[PDB]
């Protein structure tokens, strides 16, 4: 068993 | 650099990554000028008390008593920066937040067609 | 009937009352017709990725992985009804909840002028 | 000690 934090890479895009 | 915070969760080999993201809270002053006939062009909302309720605890989630329910775009409150759900800690330089609803609403008509609300927006 | 839940902590002779509000959970359908020129007047963000992200799991706070990080008012997907911080659930008859930003976009890309969408408002 | 849940009457206003 674990618990970990991690930030994941977002992008934006205008539509 | 955009990015988000997620948490990787597993136990007995089910996995789990839900978002887990940190509180943002951002107080601003906005500023409102309305005409005679116009409103300020939202809706308050929260607790009534005849008496300011001293035990309030705010948290993150919850900062205080009166929030913005709603606010009319385009209205005056829309353009001077203020949003749906926005928690009001000063009006008019007056602290309000264990404030009474009926007396919030006193203050802000007392200004007349100018208010000064600070306010707090909480995002995730 | 108009009223707000809070939590009353007491322990030693100190008190807390907190606000402990529970997450709205509010779908609606989008349905978004634009001229060739004109944008359907909206920012996606969310996660990259290059497939599915199977472990994914939907959170009251959190339903899905791309989300609507700004809105042009009276844009046409404003008028469509769709408001800044909506959650796209499908994108012309595709379940997008665990999907990349890149698929996600290609989708809506796809599309041409219009475009036909389940999303997820949240608030508190 | 305890943990007790009460509402608390909101009110509306539109200004």
């Amino acid at each position: 068993a674990d618990s970990i934090e991690i930030y994941i890479p977002e992008a934006q895009t205008r539509l | 650099r955009t990015k988000r915070l997620f948490r990787h969760y597993t136990v007995g080999s089910y996995d789990s990554l839900t978002s887990h993201s940190d509180y943002v809270i951002d107080d601003k002053v906005a500023i409102l000028q309305k005409r005679d006939h116009e409103g300020f062009g939202f809706v308050l909302r929260g607790a009534k008390a005849e008496t300011p309720i001293e035990e309030f605890t705010p948290t993150p989630a919850f900062p205080a008593l009166q929030y913005l329910e709603s606010v009319d775009v385009e209205g005056v409150a829309w353009r001077a920066g203020l949003r749906t759900g926005d928690f009001l800690i000063e009006v008019n330089g007056v602290n309000v937040v264990k404030v009474g609803h009926k007396q919030v609403v006193g203050l802000i008509r007392q200004g007349g067609n100018r208010l000064v609300m600070k306010v707090v927006s909480v995002t995730r």
